[PDB]
């Protein structure tokens, strides 16, 4: 780094020279400006009606991508206005766009950089309006966001949320499909991983709920309700010392033997899970004498590491 | 590097007085006032619930709905029940409204129900009256549009008609009906009404309507809800809206809640601090809520802000509708409001609803301490984030009504405070939408607390609110809300700021009000005043000053007072100020204070007559806003002395006199209108009517400032700002710039002859400047300014300077060359002025502001580092004027009877040497007394001398030319000259370059010789050439002939 | 007309646009749909206005309620 | 008026 200053110049100097003015150089162009670092407001603001007026998905995406990590130095009114102006267009580009790659790279652009301004009512109710989106996954990016942004702007969230809460319990209940079930589940163990504070009130009768879908007569349904369990034991906090019997119960129950659709994996996560959260030990060898015997057998059984 | 230096150099005349024309801003017009107050003087209950006999018209189920107002009829027999459900009913209608006439009608004839409409119409002519029907146990109502009552044997249903119903009635009233098919009764009565208006030809908006369902709907019969259902929950919200939620499969979510938990409840509604009275506020703060972010503003004071009983009734109804749409039930009102059951905010009622009945079980079993809820300090932490974002004119917030529930209480009241106070900091439209929100009222009652906390907090809101909105003050006064803040402004450990908004709320509330200046008067304000007069803080001083002004305008008693405390002698010393703000609201009062004499004793004459001599000594003043407003109290003098003026007029076509040469000082002044201004003043004193008296803006200009955020952090302080980049962007030129010329100066000096252009002009060139960094150079004419470039050559700017013919513009000068410069103007006979955008594209010449000086030609040296100004001429005094002061400090005496040819002035030390017409060059230092300023006095020419400039070196040389052309090389720390040359025998002209030892010399004969300090021959260019200049940083040279042709020069 | 569909506007709106797209025969009861769906929303269809207006004009889609209800959206009419 | 303040003093 003799001159590093002499290299930024010059590198800037090369760039703004390319894009005062095909395809595949303007995606490399775009590349470029994402890789690394740089020393850029009008360029912003001119990529902004770039990518709107750009039917070519690849530049969409090139030029969402490089927004977003060109807004990473994100105090000045018109500054914060700016920002605030260009993240309400990607956000609409990451809720309207048909494409449903360019919107989940969008949706998983926005870190935890953009807290502050996404905080904002018409910001909340642009993510709001997204949670109900046909991707599944950008469901549970957006739910993720949504509860992890419960503690900035509570008024507005923890309802929407309890609303969700409400919808995803409904649908475990009711819903007798398996996808359908095991999204909702996914949906539940997100919840529950981004916002304890709205769900620690809720946690017994989520508990309940999914105690009696494990009582129930697919694996990835049964799969997504150990884990969401096992995240609910932590943010109970000894709160579920009541149920634990019952959850050590079903759960050694649905550990012996392979012939369980569930992975022994999640099942011993969630075992360990709740172990921690309830304080829960010595107790349970004395309840079940065969536990031992069990987890030593699969010293010998199970071959993964995890 | 040298932007250090760059960077701390002051900006004369760049300030909000300056920028910004000097001006009230207009006032809006502000709807937020109630219209009128309308109350509901008495309430008809009429119950046709036809205790234990079935309507025939529905075969209710043999479970069926058997609670009515909470009452089971069928438990105590059919007349006790009867009037046991009519006195809970009335008692419940009480709840909301106590003070009201409550008449029962149980299963009245058409004949009681017209007496009572007639005697309840006579009780109140002119109010809204309630109606109240409850048709359950009567068939359902025609589409005839009728009302099925009882006759007296109780054997048949009797009709009654609607229009005959509201005939009996007036226009103001209200109507609550509770039956099956209550649609078809509002769609009769506003086809009767239409009826109605088609016959007045040849009262529908005035009537409020409420229907339980639509025509086509009928009311459920569900065995666990009340029969009574839309009047349970326009009654009770609070209560049916915890049994619908028990219903709700919402309640998996809290196991072990019961119907008979809810019963057992414990609270009141009217203790906000238990359980039951949370929940009311609550649900009143997000009915409220939902109401004012659905429905428009109009509707929303119309009906949410009109009375308590209707605002009661539409925020029950609000729930009532998202109830009875569960159960496919449509309330109905009279005014169509669009559907509110989809808001967001019932989710988060929901959500409250939940978290404070969880802890039930333990509260009635255990018996824990009932936890207040969370919501309001979740709400507020909501409104919090949205103002830290919401700067920008985006959509409103929907915590407003929620901020005004808070305020009621204590709890979070000093936090609501806070933040209300930082969102009316927004502007104006954020205060114009906490008004019509209805904030108005709780805000005038906050003054009634003693706590002393709340003070800063309500003096800013009330700040806020009297910027903007002027009609304020009777309210105060009215509440007697203004010795709060006299309590304030009288508290010194009170911080600077807030006792200055006081003083601000104060000045406004007897702004043209003689109420409020005698309440103010009986409250002590002028001593109060008084004693906060000499506070070190300049806008503290400039505000007291104007409610001092303001007080005894057109109020002998005020000025009485202020004669007995002296205020007129304790307010000359801010005639002296440093701020011109404070000394042109000094002159403002003492103005007002001249003004209202009203011819008193001959104390009031001689006491008036001294304020007379002390103002008139304040004509040389550099500030024209100062001179505008002394105007203005000259014109308040005249008024009170017409007679006296006209007198001293006419004699000449000593008090009066010296204040009529005042006058004509104010006349002949250098700014356009404080010159027009005095000009009007003095022509209406020829003719001798009320409206030659002119009122400048200067108040409501400094009330604006109240109006703009003060809370953010300023643009400049800012480092992102386009305004700071642009100014980093033209440092690091003027550093190139400076870099260049030295590179250029090291590698020496060659001989200039190539000349970038040749142009002509209309009028000789008097005197060219160039702009130090931006190629403009200015070249004034006699009677115009020339902007010219050397590098695109092309005429920018044709500028007038405006002074007689006898005048001539003299020097020029370029303030704040580094940046956003501007541009000196000074006149040979004193007159100094400020030109702004004079090389601009889309902007015109704009004079920042001018000021006689004094009172050769004119010399002046400006210097950029101190700020200071200094003009110097015929007269044997040097001036130096403060630009940050627009007041002169110094007045250094020359010691000589010759003019003052030249003069300069040495960086970072007080080196003011001058030149003089004898030939002789004095040398002052400011430092010392003024007896001893004079340090040298060396006499070795007899010339005037062309130009005595100064070297910015350390080792300072004054290079002394005169007349005969013979060059004399002083010092100020010796007695005689180092060097002497003689250069031309008639010389005309001479420059030099502070940087470049190049002396530029004239000559009659078309010779142009450039020579060294050492008289070494460089140059001598052949073509009276009366201009010469030299660039500051490049080695550039200017050289105007007689001839109007203008030249620069360049070394290769 | 009776229920709340704040909540699901892009689960319905995308694949209105969808079928638009790939359908010209249901254009005029999709567009139906949406306008009643736009009616319904209110303001909270803005952030739909710029994805589905240029669908409308590479489609030369011109449906009068629903134009009317834009217009009166942008401009802040309430009726 | 049309809400209740308390604490008001």
């Amino acid at each position: 780094p003799q001159l590093k200053k002499d290299i930024q110049d010059g590198l800037l100097k090369m760039l703004s020279l390319v894009l005062m003015h095909d395809v595949g150089s303007i995606t490399l162009a775009l590349r470029t400006l994402g890789s690394f670092e740089f020393e850029l407001t009008q360029f912003v603001r001119h990529c902004a009606d770039h990518f709107l007026n750009s039917e070519h998905k690849e530049i969409r995406m090139e030029a969402a991508r490089t927004c977003s990590r060109l807004l990473t130095p994100s105090v000045s009114q018109t500054a914060v206005q700016v920002v605030a102006d260009v993240l309400s267009k990607l956000l609409v580009v990451g809720i309207t766009d048909p494409d449903p790659d360019i919107r989940y790279c969008v949706l998983a652009s926005l870190d935890e950089r953009f807290d502050a301004h996404l905080a904002q009512a018409e910001n909340l109710q642009a993510l709001f309006v997204a949670l109900n989106d046909q991707v599944f996954e950008i469901r549970e990016l957006a739910i993720c966001t949504v509860g992890r942004l419960s503690s900035m702007n509570p008024a507005f969230v923890m309802p929407f949320l309890r609303k969700m809460l409400i919808q995803i319990l409904t649908e475990l209940e009711h819903s007798g499909i398996g996808r359908i079930k095991e999204q909702s589940a996914r949906m539940l163990g997100h919840l529950v991983s981004n916002a304890p504070r709205l769900i620690r009130p809720y946690m017994e009768p989520i508990l309940k709920a999914l105690i009696l879908k494990l009582k129930d007569p697919n694996p990835g349904v049964i799969n997504n309700v150990l884990a969401t369990i096992g995240e609910l034991a932590q943010v109970s906090g000894l709160e579920m010392r009541k149920w634990v019997d019952e959850l050590f119960i079903i759960i050694m129950d649905m550990l012996q033997d392979s012939s369980l659709l569930a992975k022994r994996q999640v099942a011993l996560w969630t075992l360990g899970q709740l172990v921690a959260s309830t304080g829960y030990v010595v107790e349970p060898y004395r309840k079940y004498p065969t536990l031992l015997e069990v987890l030593l057998n699969f010293l010998k059984t199970e071959q993964n590491q995890g | 590097e040298a932007d250090l230096t760059d960077w701390n150099l002051p900006l004369a005349f760049m300030k909000k007085r300056h920028c910004e024309k000097i001006e009230g801003s207009k006032s809006l017009a502000q709807s937020w006032r109630m219209k009128d107050r309308m109350k509901t003087v008495s309430v008809a209950l009429v119950l046709c619930l036809n205790v234990g006999v079935d309507p025939p018209d529905v075969v209710k189920t043999t479970p069926c709905a058997r609670l009515e107002c909470w009452i089971d009829p069928l438990s105590m027999g059919p007349q006790k029940a009867l009037e046991t459900i009519g006195a809970n009913l009335q008692k419940q209608y009480e709840n909301w409204q106590p003070r009201a006439r409550y008449k029962q009608s149980l299963d009245p004839t058409v004949d009681e129900v017209k007496k009572l409409c007639t005697s309840l119409r006579r009780n109140a002519k002119e109010e809204r009256v309630l109606f109240h029907y409850n048709g359950h146990g009567v068939p359902r109502p025609t589409v005839n549009g009728e009302v099925w009552v009882f006759n007296k044997n109780y054997t048949q249903y009797i009709p009654l008609s609607i229009y005959d119903l509201q005939t009996w009635m007036g226009s103001p009233s209200i109507f609550v009906y509770d039956c099956s098919n209550a649609g078809l009764i509002v769609k009769s009565f506003k086809q009767f009404a239409l009826q109605r208006e088609q016959e007045l030809e040849v009262s529908m908006k005035n009537c409020i309507q409420l229907a339980a369902c639509e025509a086509t709907e009928l009311l459920p019969m569900i065995p666990d809800l009340p029969a009574d259902l839309f009047t349970s929950c326009l009654t009770t919200p609070i209560k049916i809206a915890l049994r619908w939620f028990c219903m709700q499969k919402c309640v998996s979510l809290v196991p072990g809640v019961t119907l008979d938990l809810i019963e057992k409840i414990p609270g009141r509604l009217n203790d906000r601090r238990t359980p039951l009275g949370e929940l009311n506020w609550i649900f009143t703060a997000i009915t409220d809520t939902i109401a004012w972010n659905v429905l428009p503003r109009d509707l929303f004071q119309k009906l949410f802000r009109q009375d308590l009983l209707v605002a009661s009734l539409f925020r029950n109804f609000l729930l009532a509708e998202r109830i009875m749409r569960s159960y496919n039930c449509t309330p109905v009102s009279s005014p169509r409001l669009p559907p509110t059951y989809m808001h967001a905010m019932w989710q988060a009622w929901d959500l409250a609803v939940d978290i404070c009945l969880s802890q039930l079980p333990t509260i009635i079993e255990e018996g824990t301490a009932f936890r207040h809820s969370p919501f309001f300090a979740e709400q507020l932490t909501a409104f919090q984030v949205w103002l830290t974002m919401g700067v920008e004119n985006r959509n409103p917030p929907e915590q407003l009504p929620i901020v005004l529930q808070v305020l009621l209480s204590q709890v979070h009241r000093l936090r609501a405070l806070d933040l209300l106070g930082r969102f009316l900091d927004l502007g104006p439209w954020a205060v114009s939408l906490a008004l019509s929100v209805g904030i108005f009222p709780y805000v005038l009652k906050l003054l009634q607390s003693s706590a002393r906390e709340l003070r800063p907090l309500l003096v800013f809101i009330w700040a806020k609110i009297l910027a903007v909105d002027s009609s304020c003050q009777a309210d105060l006064v009215k509440d007697n809300g203004h010795k709060y803040f006299l309590s304030v402004l009288a508290d010194p450990y009170m911080p600077a700021e807030h006792r200055t908004m006081t003083a601000f709320i104060l000045a406004v509330i007897v702004n043209s009000y003689h109420t409020g200046q005698e309440a103010c008067l009986q409250g002590n304000l002028i001593a109060i005043c008084l004693e906060q007069l000499n506070d070190p803080h300049p806008l503290l001083r400039q505000w007291v000053a104007i409610c001092l002004g303001r007080i005894w305008q057109n109020f002998d008693s005020a000025r009485w007072c202020g004669v007995r405390d002296s205020a007129h002698e304790k307010l000359y010393s801010l005639l002296s100020d440093p701020i011109p703000e404070v000394r042109c609201a000094a002159v403002f009062a003492l103005g007002t204070f001249v003004g209202n004499s009203a011819e008193r004793t001959d104390h009031s004459t001689t006491i008036d007559h001294n304020v007379a001599m002390m103002l008139a000594q304040l004509v040389s003043d550099g500030s024209p806003m100062v001179r505008k407003e002394l105007v203005v109290a000259l014109s308040h003098l005249v008024v009170q002395y017409e007679s006296n003026f006209c007198t001293v007029a006419l004699q000449f076509i000593s008090v009066y006199t010296q204040i009529w040469r005042v006058l004509l000082h104010l006349a002949a002044d250098p700014y356009p209108e404080v010159s027009d201004v005095a000009m009007k003043v003095l022509n209406s004193i020829a003719y001798k009517f009320i409206s030659a008296t002119v009122q400048t803006g200067f108040c409501d200009w400094s009330a604006r400032y109240f109006a703009q955020p003060v809370m953010k952090i300023p643009e400049e302080h800012d480092l992102e700002s386009q305004i700071r980049k642009e100014r980093e962007w033209r440092f690091l030129r003027n550093s190139r710039v400076r870099r260049q010329a030295q590179q250029v100066i090291q590698k020496g000096i060659t001989r200039l002859d190539d000349q970038i252009f040749l142009n002509r002009n209309p009028g000789v060139p008097s005197v060219v400047k160039f702009h130090p960094f931006t190629p403009c150079i200015a070249v004034a004419d006699k009677d115009s300014i020339c902007f010219w470039d050397w590098e695109k050559g092309e005429k920018l700017d044709y500028f007038h300077n405006g002074n007689p013919r006898y005048t001539r513009v003299t020097a020029m000068e370029y303030l704040n060359g580094q940046d956003c410069s501007l541009l000196l103007t000074a006149t040979d006979d004193g007159a100094i002025r400020v030109w702004k955008n004079f090389a601009d594209l889309e902007k015109n010449p704009e004079m920042v502001t001018a000021w006689q000086g004094l009172s050769a030609g004119m010399v002046v040296d400006w210097e950029q580092e101190t700020g200071l100004l200094m003009s110097s001429g015929d007269v044997r005094i040097v001036r130096i004027w403060d630009t940050d002061r627009e007041m002169k400090v110094q007045d250094i005496p020359t010691g000589a009877d010759s003019c003052v040819t030249s003069l300069s002035c040495d960086s970072h030390r007080s080196l003011i040497v001058a030149g003089l017409g004898d030939g002789s060059i004095r040398v002052y230092d400011r430092r010392m007394a003024l007896s001893e300023c004079r340090v040298m006095t060396y006499r070795e020419h007899t010339a005037w001398v062309v130009k005595a400039s100064l070297q910015k070196r350390p080792d300072g040389h004054i290079v002394s030319v005169s007349v005969n052309g013979d060059v004399r090389i002083f010092d100020p720390r010796m007695p005689e000259s180092v060097n002497v040359l003689q250069i031309v025998k008639g010389l005309t002209a001479l420059d030099i370059h502070p940087q470049a030892d190049l002396i530029a010399c004239g000559s009659v004969n078309q010779f142009t010789a450039i020579y060294n300090s050492s008289g070494e021959l460089i140059n001598n260019i052949k073509y009276a050439i009366s201009c010469l200049a030299f660039h500051p940083h490049w080695p550039h040279l200017a050289v105007g002939s007689n001839d109007y042709y203008i030249s620069v020069y360049s070394v290769e | 007309e009776s229920l709340d569909f704040t909540d699901y506007a892009s689960r319905i709106i995308h694949p209105i646009v969808r079928t638009l797209d790939q359908s010209p025969e249901l254009r005029s009861t999709a567009m139906d749909t949406l306008s009643s769906l736009v009616f319904q929303l209110g303001k909270k269809y803005q952030i739909f206005i710029p994805m589905v207006n240029k669908v409308l004009v590479r489609h030369r889609i011109n449906h009068q309620r629903y134009d009317v209800l834009i217009c009166r959206i942008v401009k802040g009419y309430t009726l | 008026r049309v809400f209740f303040m308390d604490d008001v003093e």
